């Protein structure tokens, strides 16, 4: 047994991504808390890739696809979060509470 | 376990330990600046991760964006947010920290009793160690189209993150 | 007195029960996304446990 | 399979127009906005006219394995391009009015629309979120456009908090359904490769689900739709309601009947769940919305529900209602954000209380907003009531009783937070008029955009009013769209 | 309720609600029993 | 099952490698002056007291220059694939993939086109 212990990792992970990306006051932790959960799922899909499907590595594509959306996606982030911090001088995720009920 | 299973091991049991330690450490950390380098620790120990399963362009892929690229931008936007702000704790800190870790560990539990119950269809066939030329093949195959599509999505992620990211002065 | 009182009380307690439903429903969305993923969260966790039994 | 690249013809034509307008507001800078809009029209119109020829071919799957040009995803296309269409009719006095570019606004638009028009059919699961994060991430900086506004950076930020989160899920979940199959990432390989329902497809299937309604705001994904609302510019917001929503749906039937048909008892009982709730939930809270587009959120949450009563009976009949209801919701939707954009583009409000007398200053207006809000409601001779009534025919057929029950007394809660606006706007009195429509400008259709808001609007009104009682021709047209879904 | 104590309609505690509880259990009680009594006394 | 060739030796150049600037420290903090009984702590500031400020400027740049090499990195990791799987694929990959480059060279067009490729 070995592919389950990657999928264990990739799971605590992507629990280790949750518990921050609702829990972390400063707003790029939440990223980072994002990019956390965005490997995880290429951990899973590395390791699928290389215990079920080893001849057409097709998680690998997959996995190339994810890092690459994930890069823009973290990009595109930091945009809005410093979008954000221009008007707001704060970067703090509590003082984000504006568009309530 | 003579000596070339026994190292895989070692290097994957090494590199699962660094992974949980630096993430554990961008998450449950003050200082924000050792969470993002701490987040590169994470994409270098999971680059070493997809080297032992077989994944080397991948892997290569992984240094090169996520700790080139991504990280980098990272840690210039957090240069750029840099201040010296109080983060007075909020009274009701109790329902969101123990909420979430209830949440975590209750995702955590789920995923582990699937991931232990499930027959997985393991392979008896080595991988190929020429990963590149069969994502060459690939990227002009079935996945044509989400490789034609990723320069749409990168030129709007681009077009996006010059404007909101830009002063106006006129 | 029974016609204004009783039976428009019945009329305008169901238009009252359920304004005050949706006055206090819209606390539910109280403007933290961090609340808001850890309802998304919990959602996915409480669908896993009631589509398995 | 065989690449057929004449299906993407659509989409490659949209792709080019998102070249030449960005090339053009590249090269001759803000005064290329004077021609763009329209050149952006004519190429969504070129691609709902290119999708024409392609609704009598077979179903002709795509790419090797990727794409499926059937009648069902040039029907999710063409309503996807419309409202896309809609909105950049909408957006060209809003976008110019705010000081912003509206070349790059429109590129992210149409990127927006690509990516929808490509989740529209969508085999590969890497194509899923390709598309989906296309989509996506053109959403999130649609939605922080106005960015100096603290509440579109604001909405910004928790659209790209919950909507990151949600895409991880999704991914996780898509990355089970790979692993769970073997090695196979088509949607028919993986029903092949996996015919009996274990814990780990229910797995995969709550992941893809919650991915998936958060882009359709079900009740417990709904939270980011209010904000949103209220935060992003108003074209974007109907964008998202109508496009994006259309986008989302289109994911859930070709994901649910293609990927997920064993554990469609499972599918069926999560969202029976998440119309009930929803339903209630964005009927009831609606009632207390003092803002336009605040309402228009909750309502836009009550009327997923009300589709996913016909996604969730699962008959020929139910995919049809939805399909039929989501392309009346299109008119009533874009007819309603057309009238906040023509009232706020004239007073700069957005409460329902500064609506107040609006009849005599502006008639078109309140005539416009008045028949696309009780069509939304479900008023008999506007195209609304027809949606709900083939909504509730099939719902009743296959034995779904209490979410019929449900769908109507919501749609009677409905009616109450419509006609408070349209109230506002006709009954209220000269003398108690608000401080908005006392200082209302001269009605003039010739500013900048004015004039392609009044075609819009018009012909939005023309068919939210028209099209329920010519609705058999677009019977016609949407039933030939659900026999490309399987078990139907 | 005080708009309909004027005039010839003019008693004092009739909008009281122990008058009120109790003429509706009176007058509502009657109703419930003739329906009754008409499913049971009344055949078809 | 681990059939990457040439790995075995990449480990073991990591680990030393990391190692030799931990020996070179460490045989520096072995043979070095353990002294300085007063303030070794003081900052530069070109021979003086820090002037003006412990701060420096917001200046958006940083940011602009790290997302374009975001995007333009992200191409070149698509590209190499395409690159060395070239003399396998015909005259319709080279197509397809001129279609991206062309894409992202229109993205190279507006990022300098908006003043986003600047001073630093
Ligand atoms: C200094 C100590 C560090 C290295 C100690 C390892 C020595 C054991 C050994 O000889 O084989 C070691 C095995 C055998 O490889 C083998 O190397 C073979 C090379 S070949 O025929 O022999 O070209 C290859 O064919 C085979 O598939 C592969 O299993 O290789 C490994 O285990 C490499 C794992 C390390 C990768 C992690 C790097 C990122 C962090
Ligand atoms: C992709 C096909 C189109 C590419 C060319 C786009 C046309 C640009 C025409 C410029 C408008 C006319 C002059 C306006 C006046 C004007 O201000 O223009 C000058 C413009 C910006 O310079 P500024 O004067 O604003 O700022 C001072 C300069 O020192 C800084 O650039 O520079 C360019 O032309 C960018 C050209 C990009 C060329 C990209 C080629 C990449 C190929 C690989």
């Amino acid at each position: 047994m070995q592919l389950t212990y990657v999928l264990i990792l990739a799971a605590l992970l992507f629990c280790i991504g949750i518990y921050g990306l609702v829990t972390s006051r400063n707003a790029v932790r939440v990223l980072m808390s994002i990019e956390l959960l965005l490997n995880a799922v290429n951990l899973n899909l590395i390791g699928f890739a290389n215990y079920l499907d080893g001849q057409q590595i097709k998680g690998q594509v997959f996995a190339v696809f994810v890092i690459t959306v994930a890069a823009a996606e973290a990009a595109v982030g930091l945009a809005i979060i410093l979008a954000i911090y221009r008007n707001r001088d704060t970067v703090d995720m509590e003082k984000f509470n504006l568009l309530k009920w | 376990m003579d000596l070339a299973t026994l190292t895989q091991t070692i290097t994957f049991f090494a590199l699962a330990a660094a992974v949980i330690i630096a993430a554990l450490g961008v998450v449950l950390l003050d200082n924000v600046v050792y969470s993002a380098f701490l987040l590169g620790g994470v994409f270098l120990s999971i680059a070493g991760l997809y080297i032992l399963m077989n994944a080397d362009f991948v892997s290569a892929a992984q240094i090169l964006i996520y700790v080139g690229a991504v990280n980098v931008l990272i840690l210039f936007a957090i240069m750029l947010v840099n201040k010296r702000e109080t983060y007075t704790p909020v009274p009701g800190r109790w329902l969101r920290q123990g909420g979430a870790a209830v949440v975590s560990l209750g995702v955590f539990a789920l995923l582990t009793k699937m991931i232990l119950q499930t027959p997985w269809q393991l392979s008896s066939v080595p991988p190929t160690p020429d990963s590149i030329t069969t994502i060459g093949q690939h990227f002009f195959s079935d996945f044509l189209l989400p490789f034609e599509l990723a320069s749409v999505l990168l030129l709007m992620a681009l077009i996006g993150a010059v404007v909101l990211a830009r002063r106006e002065l006129v | 007195e029974v016609d204004y009182n009783v039976v428009d009380g019945v009329v305008n307690l169901t238009g009252f029960v359920t304004m005050v439903t949706g006055e206090g429903l819209k606390y539910l969305q109280n403007g933290r996304a961090q609340f808001y993923a850890l309802i998304v969260l919990l959602a996915v966790l409480g669908f896993v446990i009631f589509s398995v039994q | 399979g065989q690449l057929n690249a004449g299906t993407i013809l659509p989409e490659t034509i949209l792709i080019v127009t998102l070249l030449v307008v960005l090339l053009a507001d590249l090269i001759q800078g803000r005064q290329a906005d004077r021609w763009t809009p329209y050149f952006a029209i004519v190429g969504l119109g070129g691609a709902i006219a290119t999708m024409i020829p392609l609704w009598t071919q077979p179903a002709t799957i795509s790419f090797f394995g990727s794409f499926i040009s059937d009648h069902l995803s040039l029907f999710f296309r063409g309503l996807i391009a419309l409202s896309a269409l809609g909105t950049i009719l909408m957006s060209i006095r809003y976008v110019e009015q705010t000081g912003s570019s509206l070349g790059e606004f429109m590129t992210i638009l149409l990127t927006a629309t690509v990516g929808g028009m490509f989740i529209a059919g969508a085999q590969e699961l890497v194509f899923i979120f390709v598309a989906l994060e296309t989509l996506s991430i053109a959403s999130y900086l649609l939605t922080g456009y106005t960015k100096r506004d603290s509440r579109s950076n604001e909405a910004a930020l928790k659209y790209l908090l919950i909507g990151a989160a949600s895409s991880a899920i999704f991914l996780y979940g898509s990355s089970l359904l790979y692993g769970l199959s073997g090695g196979h990432t088509q949607l028919p390989a993986i029903a092949q490769a996996l015919s009996s329902e274990s814990l780990g497809l229910v797995v995969a299937l709550v992941f893809v689900i919650a991915g998936i309604s958060f882009k359709i705001s079900a009740v417990p994904f709904h939270q980011w739709t209010p904000d949103v609302y209220e935060g992003a510019p108003t074209p974007v917001v109907a964008f998202l309601s109508v496009g994006s929503k259309a986008a989302g749906f289109a994911l859930a039937i070709r994901f649910l009947t293609l990927a997920f048909p064993s554990v469609t008892d499972q599918w069926q009982l999560i969202f029976t769940v998440l119309a009930i709730l929803s339903m209630i939930l964005g009927n009831v809270v609606a009632l207390a919305q003092t803002s336009m587009k605040r309402m228009l959120a909750y309502s836009s949450i009550g009327q997923a529900g009300f589709v996913m009563i016909g996604f969730v009976v699962g008959t020929e009949a139910g995919y049809a209602s939805m399909l039929f209801y989501l392309l009346v919701y299109l008119f009533m939707n874009l007819g309603a954000f057309t009238c906040v954009i023509l009232f706020s583009l004239r007073t700069g409000t957005d409460q329902i209380s500064e609506y107040a007398g609006l009849y005599q200053k502006d008639p078109l207006l309140t005539l416009g907003l008045s028949l696309c809000l009780l069509s939304l409601g479900g008023i008999p001779p506007l195209a609304g009531f027809f949606g709900k009534i083939y909504l509730f025919w099939a719902g009743w057929q296959a034995g779904a009783y209490g979410l019929v029950l449900l769908g109507l007394l919501t749609s009677v809660i409905s009616i109450y937070y419509y006609i408070r606006v349209v109230k506002m706007m006709v009954v209220k009195e000269p003398q108690e008029m608000s401080e908005a429509v006392r200082n209302y400008p001269e009605v003039s259709w010739s500013s900048f955009g004015l004039r392609p808001l009044q075609v819009g609007l018009v012909m939005t009104v023309i068919a939210t009013s028209l099209a329920g009682i010519l609705a058999n021709p677009l019977f016609n047209l949407v039933n030939t769209a659900v026999w490309d879904v399987p078990q139907l | 309720a005080t708009d309909f104590n004027r005039g010839i309609m003019k008693f004092d505690g009739a909008d009281s609600p122990a008058m009120i509880a109790i003429s509706a259990v009176l007058i509502l009680g009657f109703i419930a029993a003739l329906i009754w009594w008409a499913l049971h006394t009344a055949y078809a | 099952v681990f059939v990457l060739s040439g790995y075995e030796y990449f480990l073991g150049f990591l680990i030393i490698c990391s190692l030799v600037p931990v020996l070179a420290l460490a045989a520096s903090a072995l043979l070095r002056p353990k002294s300085g009984r007063m303030i070794r702590l003081t900052t530069y500031e070109s021979g003086m007291e820090p002037i003006g400020g412990a701060w420096i400027q917001f200046n958006v740049r940083y940011y602009m220059f790290a997302l374009v090499f975001v995007i333009f990195d992200v191409e070149t990791v698509f590209l190499y694939p395409w690159a060395v799987a070239f003399h396998q694929l015909g005259l319709l990959a080279f197509i397809e993939a001129l279609i991206f480059i062309a894409i992202l060279v229109v993205a190279l067009v507006y990022a300098w086109r908006k003043r986003a490729l600047e001073w630093s």
